[PDB]
């Protein structure tokens, strides 16, 4: 049998495991991103050690944590975020220099063994210094993208209301560079939702909203179909 | 520029005193040899010595 | 000038391979070669800990040897009582983000950190009968890895930004600051006298360093990836560390050089932690692979297998009396193998 | 009561009531429940059950299938190889009411358990932003057991089983009897009320995936795939359940309300009214042996692991 | 820590009171508490226990029906309702606050004590052999306390808890389980044990150290306390 001080320790147990399946059921609802990014980019301003920051959107609750000065390689400490909902990623687009470290950057964090399942968002950031860059012209992309030169947009794509052929050719080549980084592993439970934002952008939080649910119903068709 | 801290502490290393890989390896063995009867892991103890037997 | 501090760098490791190489006289598993092997270590769950709902990061076996700690990543730093499997007691950390859990040998404070850079230490013997944050030491500017209570005043840190730091709880201020690693410190051990220890880094490099004199003793390399794992031998002349590339080390330290490597050529996930018996015969381990190997320290040849878990093994652990080898995993189950 | 004669003839035994029917329908249900074991091992040692609700209902419903189709198959290829007689070595007519009771067991689990999967996969779709493997079993438990207590009903005393044509097997009797209608249209309620649900919800879900998929990807992010393949796994369902079940059930409750009644006032039924019967319980038994190869066997990643 | 008791007085035969205990410096719904009677010439008896939560309510058999305990944890209070007051109830009421847990200490701290004064089997039967053992200070004592029932589970933990009440204070801790020493206490104190005898040694006594040794089981309900060891 069990003395008395057994069955009050085994009670203690038991109203613990309660006070701990009660947080669980709380802390359940709130889904957990990750931001990541440049300096040059502006991870802080696009939802209006450790900088976690917390809002609500058509009741449901996001925790974006913002883990800053571990720079150099993200490893050891990127294992932490294996079952975040997205990789909330901002990567500059007007600066042209910057680009392919972005795109490297975006090459390890995207090919890493402990992220293989959580899918990103992409947050193209500062389209208006894009746009007044290319409308200006001195700066050309080609400089460093070659292939830009005798890229096109595509035929079959939908123009922005009333953008450009030159902005529009500039950001559809950014987009795509990034896209094809993004296919070229991870056939299944892997996304790049590509958002073009601009520096202040009131219907922002309302992009990750639909991209995570988007995100978690896929995971459940994966789930249902794959038996 | 801080190279010659790098210097010392690999001189103040290498001016330590190493003993044979052998001599090592005797004593680890005796060791173990010694401390083996003292290891449940090592000989299943009986049910009845075991806490955790249910 | 530079080139000649590069020179003398260069000559100094040269000496120090030199050296290595010529006390290299014979080789362990020559001389073991000739002990009677181990036959077939199975072992069991004998108990199943759960409670926990989400992944187990860290987990410390208690002085009582009854006792032991499991941080979580939902902010919850539990106790609990392995010989009944009660929940002892359940801490609700101020950032869910925690590395490293350790129990104080007298069994008074329970140290916690993580990306926090803040490592906060607990007392559980408070006379209101509740558990509040006792200290919270700070002066990292990387997240905390591992930690140990080298004493009941004194506490030693290791942290991601390549130093290590010996505090002291009651002044809460950094005793001793220890440099040089070129890489983040993510293992940490105390020795059984509590006055040398021994830190692996990213850099493929376990570090000796003195408590008292904190100056670098000794560097050992050979592994060709990070080191996450370290622990001391129990006569505490040798240690042994864990990588990434699927291979244990064992080293001497009076040799100064690398004693045994274990490895089976069929394993290719990385150690995340590893731990010795009471007598040192053993050299279990943890793999991503989800299952622990009972690994010979004496005679490099696997005994069991563990497996048990769902996912990844992240701590390890054996008690002083070497009558319990806890594991934990990230599928929020501790378990006791026996 | 309970045993009850009847006049088969050689060439009714030879056409209708040959036991070819019932051996290669078994056999076939067999092989069909073997197969999705041996995937649900895989799925169920693989741990990727996050949902593992969906999983545990799978598990369950085809777990009932494969031991109801091995003991009604036993029962019934026994009986029609003349290996036993209910006259002869069974006195105890309580036989036939376990007969009876792992009728109505097996024929009303699996329609709750399409049911319960159903709400699961409309919640899982429609509302993917709500919700520990312990909750699926008790719902399963508590499925298998309201199954189990219909089954039973009969026995304390509101309906009854009796011999059916050609006597290789009893079930709920059809007739004026008030306790006989009352289960009788009990049974058909139950049974149109979960292939209904499951329809309902299957087409709310469907409609919203389709929504999804033809909903303007813009740069089609990734191929739909999945959000059609899934939309086909339901559209099956949906008929290889209604057109399996429906018949029969209707067929009772017209049975048990059709005036002037079926059965003859001495207990005995039209010849038509038996071969209807059998032959919708014949085509409603394809269910079973359809419901894992519409489940697990027909999904892409099912066949690749089935395939050399 | 601090545990004040009220609703003590005058009371006629057949009656009923309430007796009121608030808590404070400490996690009261954390903590279980026991109502200690102290009859006018008798000894410590248990009455009645509530386990934390109200989960558990544990009544001793001579009040069967009629003491009713109750904690409200948002008020942090503790109510003991007693009904058809009889002239045996006439005694001190005193709070004890008990967590029950690996390494705790049970009944370590006690009330001050509320007095209430009344007009007009298969028990454990601790027994203390020693009524007064004089001495003096810088001298050592020793206080042997005698259980009906070896008071050793399976477990290898022995029940026992020996309490000091000096004059003009109420009960205190000394010893639990009869190993580990209380919280505050001179190391003096030393508590040994055979399984059915257990003895206090002190190596040297003290003007405060005085007063009445009580030793009390815990092993199974109901709590049975000795008859009480007076020094001088
Ligand atoms: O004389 C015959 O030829 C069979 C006449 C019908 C009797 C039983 C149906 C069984 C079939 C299998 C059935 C199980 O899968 C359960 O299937 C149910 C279907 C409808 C109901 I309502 C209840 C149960 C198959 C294997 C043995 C039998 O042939
Ligand atoms: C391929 C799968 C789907 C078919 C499974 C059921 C098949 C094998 C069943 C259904 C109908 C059955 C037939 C029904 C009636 C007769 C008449 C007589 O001559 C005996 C055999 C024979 C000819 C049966 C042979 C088996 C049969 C063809
Ligand atoms: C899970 C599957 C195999 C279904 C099993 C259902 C079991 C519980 C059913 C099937 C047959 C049933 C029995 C059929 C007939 C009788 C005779 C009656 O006088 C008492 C009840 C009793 C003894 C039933 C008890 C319940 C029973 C044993
Ligand atoms: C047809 C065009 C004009 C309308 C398209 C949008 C809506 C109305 C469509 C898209 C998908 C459709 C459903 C697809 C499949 C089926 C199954 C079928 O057995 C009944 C109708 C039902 C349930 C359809 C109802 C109408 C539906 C919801
Ligand atoms: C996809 C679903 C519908 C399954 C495939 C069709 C099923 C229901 C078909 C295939 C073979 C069919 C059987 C073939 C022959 C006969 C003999 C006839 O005198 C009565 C009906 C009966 C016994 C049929 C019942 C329906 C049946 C079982």
């Amino acid at each position: 049998t069990v003395s008395a001080e057994d069955k009050a320790a085994a009670e203690r147990s038991k109203m613990i495991d309660k006070n701990l399946r009660e947080d669980g059921e709380k802390a359940r609802r709130t889904l957990r991103l990750l931001l990541l990014g440049a300096d040059n980019s502006g991870k802080s301003t696009i939802v209006k050690g450790i900088f976690e920051t917390k809002f609500q959107v058509d009741k449901v609750n996001f925790h974006m944590f913002d883990v800053g000065g571990q720079r150099d390689e993200r490893r050891k400490w990127i294992q932490c975020f294996n079952d975040v909902t997205a990789i909330i990623f901002v990567v500059d687009s007007s600066d042209y220099n910057r680009l392919q470290e972005a795109l490297n950057d975006f090459k390890s964090i995207w090919n890493n063994r402990w992220l293989r399942t959580i899918s990103v968002i992409l947050f193209l950031n500062k389209q208006d210094l894009l746009a007044e860059k290319v409308l200006a012209g001195k700066s050309k992309i080609e400089d460093y993208f070659p292939e830009f030169a005798r890229y096109t947009t595509p035929e079959d794509a939908t123009p922005e209301p009333g953008e450009d052929p030159r902005v529009t050719r500039a950001k559809y080549f950014i987009r795509k560079e990034f896209v094809d980084i993004s296919t070229a592993s991870g056939d299944g439970r892997h996304i790049c939702y590509p958002h073009f934002t601009c520096a202040v952008d009131t219907e922002n939080a309302r992009r990750i909203f639909n991209d995570c649910k988007d995100i978690i119903l896929q995971m459940n068709l994966r789930e249902y179909n794959l038996v | 520029a801080q190279a010659r801290k790098l210097v010392e502490q690999l001189k103040m290393e290498a001016n330590i005193d190493r003993i044979k890989v052998s001599k090592a390896a005797a004593d680890l063995m005796a060791y173990c040899e010694a401390h083996a009867k003292e290891d449940p892991l090592l000989t299943p103890v009986p049910a009845s010595e075991n806490p955790f037997r249910e | 000038e530079l080139d000649q501090l590069r020179q003398e760098a260069e000559q100094l490791k040269n000496q120090i391979r030199d050296a290595r190489k010529a006390c290299a006289d014979a080789t362990l598993s020559q001389i073991t070669n000739n002990i009677d092997p181990v036959g077939r270590i199975q072992m069991r769950t004998r108990r199943t800990l759960r409670g926990h709902l989400a992944k187990i990061y860290a987990m410390h076996w208690g002085t009582d040897s009854r006792l032991l700690v499991s941080a979580s990543q939902d902010g919850k730093l539990i106790i609990w009582d392995s010989y009944t499997t009660n929940k002892v007691h359940a801490i609700p950390l101020r950032s869910s983000w925690v590395m490293t859990c350790a129990y104080a040998p007298s069994g008074n404070y329970v140290a916690c950190g993580g990306l926090d850079n803040i490592c906060s230490i607990y007392n559980l013997k408070t006379r209101e009968g509740n558990v509040r944050v006792s200290r919270e030491l700070a002066g990292h500017t990387g997240y905390l890895s591992c930690c140990r209570f080298l004493d009941d005043n004194q506490i030693v840190t290791s942290s991601g930004d390549t130093t290590c730091a010996l505090w002291d709880i009651e002044t809460g201020q950094q005793t001793t600051t220890f440099t040089g690693h070129t890489g983040d410190v993510m293992s940490l051990s105390l020795a059984p006298d509590t006055r040398l220890f021994v830190s692996g880094a990213c850099d493929a490099s376990a570090k000796l360093w003195d408590v008292r004199e904190g100056m670098c003793r000794q560097t050992f390399t050979g592994h060709e990836s990070d080191i996450n794992a370290i622990c001391f031998f129990p006569n505490g002349n040798a240690f042994a560390t864990g990588s990434d590339d699927a291979t244990c080390r064992l080293f001497d330290l009076r040799a100064d050089q690398e004693l045994m490597t274990y490895s089976h050529d069929n394993i290719i996930c990385g150690i995340t932690s590893v731990s010795f018996s009471k007598s040192g015969r053993l050299l279990l381990a943890g793999y991503d692979d989800f299952n622990c190997n009972v690994w010979d320290a004496l005679k490099a040849d696997r005994a069991g297998v563990l497996a048990g878990h769902d996912n990844r093994v992240s701590c390890l652990g054996v008690t002083d009396d070497g009558m319990a080898v806890a594991t934990g995993s990230w599928d929020s189950f501790l378990k006791i193998w026996n | 009561p309970c045993f009850r004669p009847t006049n088969i003839t050689l060439e009714e035994r030879r056409l209708i009531a040959s036991p070819w029917f019932a051996a290669s329908f078994c056999v076939v249900g067999l092989a069909s429940n073997l197969l999705a074991l041996s995937v649900l091992a895989g799925a169920r040692q693989g741990g990727s059950h996050t949902r593992s609700s969906f999983l545990t209902f799978l598990c369950g419903l085809v777990l009932t299938d494969f031991l109801g189709l091995l003991v009604t198959g036993t029962i019934v290829v026994s009986q029609h190889a003349a290996l036993f007689e209910w006259h002869a070595v069974d006195p105890g007519c309580r036989l036939c009411r376990f007969m009876g009771v792992v009728m109505i067991f097996f024929g009303l689990s699996p329609l709750l358990l399409g049911a319960a999967m159903a709400s699961e996969r409309y919640l899982g779709i429609t509302r993917p932003f709500s919700r520990s493997q312990r909750r699926a079993w008790a719902t399963v438990g508590l499925v298998w057991a309201a199954a189990l207590a219909l089954g039973l009903l009969p026995l304390l005393g509101v309906g009854r089983y009796t011999v059916q044509y050609p006597g290789s097997w009893c079930f709920l009797t059809l007739g004026a009897e008030s306790g006989d209608v009352a289960f009788g249209l009990l049974f058909s309620m139950l049974g149109g009320l979960s292939v209904g649900l499951s329809f309902l919800l299957n087409t709310v879900s469907v409609a919203t995936l389709c929504h999804v998929y033809h909903g303007q990807e813009a740069a089609q992010q990734r191929p739909r795939d999945s959000e059609v393949e899934m939309m086909a796994q339901l559209l099956g369902i949906m008929v290889v359940a209604s057109v399996c079940w429906l018949p029969l059930l209707v067929f009772i409750a017209q049975t048990v309300l059709r005036n002037p009644p079926a059965m003859s006032p001495a207990g005995q039924l039209s010849r038509t009214t038996e071969k209807e019967l059998l032959i919708y319980l014949r085509v409603a038994t394809w269910n079973q042996i359809l419901d894992p190869w519409v489940y697990i066997l027909f999904r892409r990643a099912v066949l690749r692991r089935l395939q050399p | 820590v601090q545990l004040v008791e009220s609703g003590g007085g005058l009371v006629q035969p057949g009656g009923s009171r309430k007796l009121s205990c608030s808590a404070s410096g400490f996690a009261f719904s954390s903590f279980g508490m026991h109502w200690v009677r102290q009859a006018p010439e008798k000894g410590l008896e248990w009455v009645a226990y509530i386990s934390s939560g109200s989960g558990t309510i544990y009544y001793a058999d001579t009040v069967k029906g009629r003491f009713t305990i109750s904690r409200d944890d948002p008020k942090n209070t503790l109510f003991l309702q007693m009904t058809s007051l009889r002239s045996e109830d006439t005694a001190m009421y005193y709070c004890v606050r008990s967590i029950y847990y690996y390494g705790s200490s049970p009944f370590d701290f006690w009330g001050q004590g509320t007095t209430l004064t009344v007009s007009s089997g298969s028990d454990i039967v601790m027994t203390q052999a020693t009524s007064s053992v004089p001495v003096t200070p810088g001298e050592s004592v020793s206080i042997s306390c005698r259980s009906s029932k070896s008071l050793l589970h399976s477990n290898g933990n022995t029940y026992l808890y020996w309490f000091l009440q000096r004059p003009g204070q109420s009960p205190q801790l000394l010893i639990y389980r009869m190993s580990n020493l209380a919280s505050g206490v001179p190391d003096r104190f030393s508590g040994s044990g055979s399984g059915t005898a257990f003895t206090l040694t002190i190596s040297r006594l003290e003007a405060e150290d005085v007063g009445v040794y009580y030793c009390m089981q815990h092993l199974e309900y109901p709590l049975t306390f000795g008859a009480g060891t007076k020094l001088e």
